[PDB]
């Protein structure tokens, strides 16, 4: 918005007072609305080229870059969040499967633990004879571990628990009645 | 950046300039002022496009420099060769790093030379090593039985052969080939999971596929390079840089996929017989080496998409096609890849 | 080393700068880098600065121009009539004051013990500077005699040994010799004749000294700025 | 202030030195417009200038 | 990528032409060339504007989405005191620039007031902004240092700051802020050798981790700064490592395996009178010192021990000797060396 | 590195004075001062007890010789 100050000095700058209807003065004053207009969007553009203050096509970019698309009437906010949050999953653990859980599901306060059978494999000391260990087997056995679920579930939750379980590990999936009644 | 088009900000020049005075009230094509106005509008619009272009070639610019996700240059071809002695040698006789291989085959002069000394055993009659193509790019992408001439000159040496194609040369990685890599980064940041361990396995430039077979704690990652070898030298590589990733606690081995190394010969009739002669049959043979090393892992081969892929060259000069060596599909397994071996092609 | 310092002038541009010195505002872009500016290079007055004050600047504020500006080859009309009497006080040099009471020494020029230090009133040495020094030079010059000054056998005159007869010839003789110790000065460029006459004993004579232009000065002593000495050893 | 050129002139005659923006100019960026007295005579030069 | 000054002119006059035939002229000084030029170097600034949000985005977009700020230099700033004698008898006026210093070889840095101030009549001190003429930490002056303005009225009674400055910092480099990120993305890392290690590390009194991995079983060795693994710290460890863990993997805690070493040491010594308890106490303490310096893989080389107690004194200790040090005592990396019994004899 | 350790065991010995005794551990500190760090440790191949020189006795050097590890 140096339009005025790089003029031809000799120029008038000013609505002359001899004519209310000066062309001289409403040429330059439309040129310099454009030049302040383009000024302000160049400022503003600063905004498009960072993650933090970005928006929908320039946002869609970057979700696009880091594999994240945007659903139906998401906005701008809560996908720049769930974007950060796909980048900073953890994985590979009893904490890590629950929250997925709980993300697929739609809430919090549904009971939902992974039980780890290798815990009650029979020890020939520590273990109690008619105690709550079973002999070591198939399912009694590290590198397993049966998930329960209090609520409905799609069978599609157990794709999404392949996708966060450490590799080398078998999975069974136990619904749990009591909870739906 | 709104991405304004010419037409409104001429409109709006236009109408403010009116507004600003009733004197100016000629505006038509060929005026003064509408070629002032349009010519300064034409190149608010070009800045606004360039504008929105450099913003976008800045996103991607920033994706890369965050990470330091450097983008693939060119890899250099590389490949085994056999050699033969004329009779088992009688000593340990030795091939420095650097000694050139070279092909009299005038199609193809690119050079090839070992990055590694070499020994052999005494009472042996052969010996395999490595060599790495000088030039980088597609060029040293040579076929099976090129490579012929040892510039060492040693006497002992009967013979030099190449026995299957080159496949490892190729140039810049393309713009998707890039995008899906990190997506996989994304992805493998949670390092225990499954797709985190074929990232660690990929990590390696050198390797081509992946296949991660996961059993009850255990699990057998298959890989391979873009020959569908497996070099122990790969192999510890892929190794070291699946510890960090691999989950703790669980048995992990690595072991070179089931490639099956498919020979072709093909008899084929052309209507044009004055066509015939090597150029046709070289390239005929260039088609089927290039369908077959680009089979993925469990790609099945299937005869007659080999049969349209070469009938495809030219449907009318080449009039019908027979296979002297193949008579039913290839099922691959999961594990499991194809590579051309001796491709041979018969005019008649 | 040496650059050129711009205070930023009321409603300036960058691009205005560059032509003035550079002349081509092709080197603005070269300016905004060398002074680590904010694309609001030039703010309107102190307010906006407060917003960034490292990387803008307002008016009053100066700019570094890295050209290598020396002192000579400046046109002296620049240079201001002040500037003009100290750069040639420079060159003519500051000494003590020794040539105070002009009547005694004039009274007794050829002998000893004639001249002495004085105080300038305020406690300090007296000190005579450019025309003062000049004639305080010409005078101990034309009164010493040649040879006595120690480590300095041609410093002097002869004019002790020219106490002759009345005629044309010794008047001659005093004013080839006046004109000898004269010339001795580096910084006396010509000294001439005007007028001289006999009267019995006493002999009178005048003459015209033309020193060291005020160019010539300044351009010596612009030069000097290159050594840093800023003193004279002639 | 930045005076107009009816102003300056307002002021010059009667008889108030005035100082104008002038832009781009070698040494400043302003300038002295007349060197006028309070004397508003300007038929008499000796008193005006 | 951007088009320039010369460029853009030369497309409007062309387009102009090709608009209308009714101006031709485009020479220097034409009205409408000058018009063009202008309307052409504000869009070079633009572009110059563009190329600049561009290569900060670059660097410090995606950055920024994580709550991770570079560290601008800056100018140290800050609030200083100035007492009148009385309250003022007119409108005091501080034009900007008045510069504030310190009367002390300690602190030679010069500030500065960068807006105008006025003190009112009814007023008896105020309080201004400065700013330090130099960008760094050397601007960080402490409470009492800014006493004194170069152009100030004789109505002013003190000057003081009353809180030390500490506003002044020194850019961050690139490389550390990605040094930052990317050890905040390995840190989100878990269910690994490498994160079960540093989130041991991460709890205060955890020294050193080893980390031994079997099939089906993880074995942490820890240990504090004295060798041991208190049974608190043991469930601080387990609880931590809760999160780490694979899943249908198990994980144990255990004590590093010390070993104290017991040095009964026969010190030669020349300077017969020196020799008494202060002196026997410092080798102790010597070697002590050197002897619980160890870390967990770190074997005990009793050639260096002795070239420590030699260097303790070139001349004064004339000859070492151990009874119980007969060899170099060689540990696995999860058993560290500490000081046991100490024995010190002078001859 | 070889030929300076050799080069500095000699200049220790034939610094020896007349009855000046030989001690195994000065000679090792002095062997470990060249470098603590990049040294790790020393052992002597045929040298086991300190050496008594007498008033009228003196040592010097005979074959230095060093294998690195």
């Amino acid at each position: 918005a140096n339009f005025l100050k790089n003029l031809h000095p000799l120029l008038r700058r000013d609505r002359n007072k001899k004519d209310n209807q000066d062309p001289n003065f409403a040429l330059i004053d439309a040129l310099n609305e454009e030049m302040n207009q383009v000024e302000k969007d160049a400022i503003e553009s600063k905004l498009q080229s960072s993650l933090k203050t970005s928006t929908s096509e320039y946002l869609d970019k970057f979700g696009d870059w880091f594999g994240v698309y945007r659903k139906t009437d998401e906005k701008d906010d809560v996908y720049r969040a769930r974007i950060i949050k796909y980048l900073l999953l953890k994985r590979g653990t009893n904490n890590a499967i629950i929250d997925a859980i709980k993300d697929y599901l739609g809430r919090d306060d549904i009971d939902v633990s992974v039980y780890e059978p290798f815990t009650n494999i029979f020890y020939t000391n520590k273990s109690h004879l008619n105690g709550e260990d079973h002999l070591m087997g198939y399912y009694y056995r590290f590198a397993v571990i049966n998930v329960s679920i209090g609520d409905y579930f799609p069978v599609e939750i157990i794709d999404v628990i392949n996708e966060f379980k450490p590799a080398g590990v078998t999975l069974y999936v136990t619904y749990d009645g009591a909870s739906t009644i | 950046m709104k991405t304004r088009k010419l037409t409104n900000i001429l409109s709006k020049l236009i109408d403010k300039t009116m507004a600003g005075t009733s004197k100016i009230t000629d505006f038509t094509p060929g005026s003064a002022s509408r070629s002032l106005l349009e010519a300064v509008s034409l190149e608010i619009e070009q800045f606004y496009i360039l504008t929105k272009e450099n913003i976008d070639w800045g996103i991607q610019e920033g994706i890369i420099e965050a990470f330091d996700f450097q983008k693939r240059q060119s890899k250099r071809a590389y490949g085994d060769v056999t050699i033969q002695f004329y009779q088992p040698l009688d000593m340990r006789m030795y091939i420095p790093a650097g000694t050139t291989f070279t092909s009299t085959r005038q199609e193809y002069p690119q050079q090839f030379e070992t990055l590694v000394d070499y020994y052999a055993e005494p009472d042996s009659t052969e010996i395999v090593v490595e060599v790495y193509c000088k030039e980088t790019g597609v060029a040293g992408n040579v076929p099976e039985g090129t490579i012929n001439t040892i510039a060492s000159g040693s006497s002992l040496i009967r013979s030099v052969n190449n026995e299957y194609s080159f496949n490892t040369g190729t140039k810049e990685e393309s713009q998707e080939d890039f995008k899906r890599r990190f997506h996989s980064f994304v992805e493998s940041r949670g390092r225990a999971t499954n797709k985190s361990v074929r990232y660690g396995a990929l990590q390696i430039p050198d390797v081509e596929g992946v296949y991660v077979y996961e059993e009850t704690g255990h699990i057998t990652v298959f890989a391979h390079d873009r020959n569908g070898n497996l070099s122990d030298t790969l192999k510890e590589d892929i190794i070291d840089a699946l510890q960090d990733y691999r989950p703790s606690g669980i048995m992990l081995d690595v072991t070179g996929v089931e490639k099956e190394e498919v020979n072709v010969s093909a008899t084929v009739t052309i209507s044009n017989k004055s066509r015939i002669g090597d150029t046709l049959q070289k390239h005929i043979e260039s088609v089927i080496r290039s369908y077959l090393n680009n089979l993925k892992t469990s790609d099945d081969l299937i005869i007659t998409d080999l049969i349209q892929a070469i009938m495809n060259i030219d449907d009318v000069l080449i009039y019908d096609v027979s296979f002297d060596n193949l008579d039913e599909n290839i099922i691959v397994p999961p594990q499991g890849i194809i590579r051309a071996g001796e491709i041979k092609v018969e005019l008649k | 080393m040496r650059f050129k310092k711009h205070v930023v002038q009321h409603e300036e541009t960058m691009q205005a700068i560059a032509q003035r010195y550079y002349g081509d505002v092709s080197y603005w872009i070269d300016l905004v880098e060398h002074n680590n500016l904010k694309y609001p290079y030039l703010v309107e007055t102190d307010e906006e600065k407060m917003k960034d004050p490292e990387r803008l600047a307002s008016t009053g504020d100066t700019l570094i121009i890295p050209i290598e500006s020396d002192l000579t080859d400046v046109s002296a009309k620049e240079i201001n009539s002040r500037d003009k009497d100290v750069l040639v006080e420079l060159a003519l040099g500051r000494d003590l004051n020794i040539t105070a009471d002009e009547k005694y020494f004039n009274e007794h020029g050829t002998s000893d013990n004639i001249l002495a230090f004085s105080t300038n009133g305020n406690g300090d040495l007296d000190t005579v500077k450019g025309i003062d020094n000049m004639k305080q030079q010409l005078q101990a010059r034309l009164l010493t005699p040649r040879g006595s000054l120690m480590l300095h056998p041609n410093y002097g005159s002869d004019l002790h040994n020219l106490f002759g007869l009345n005629i044309p010839e010794q008047a001659t003789l005093i004013e080839m010799e006046v004109l000898r110790t004269l010339t001795s000065d580096n910084r006396v460029k010509s000294a001439n004749l005007i007028d001289w006459k006999i009267q019995g004993n006493v002999y009178s004579g005048q003459f015209s000294v033309e020193i060291k232009s005020v160019e010539e000065s300044i351009n010596f002593v612009l030069g000097q700025d290159e050594e840093g000495i800023f003193a004279l050893f002639e | 202030q930045i005076y107009e050129s009816i102003d300056l002139d307002e002021l010059n005659e009667n008889g108030i030195i005035s100082i104008e923006f002038v832009r781009n100019r070698t040494n400043t960026f302003f300038r002295i417009v007349d060197d006028v007295t309070t004397f508003n005579d300007k038929s008499d030069p000796v008193k005006a200038e």
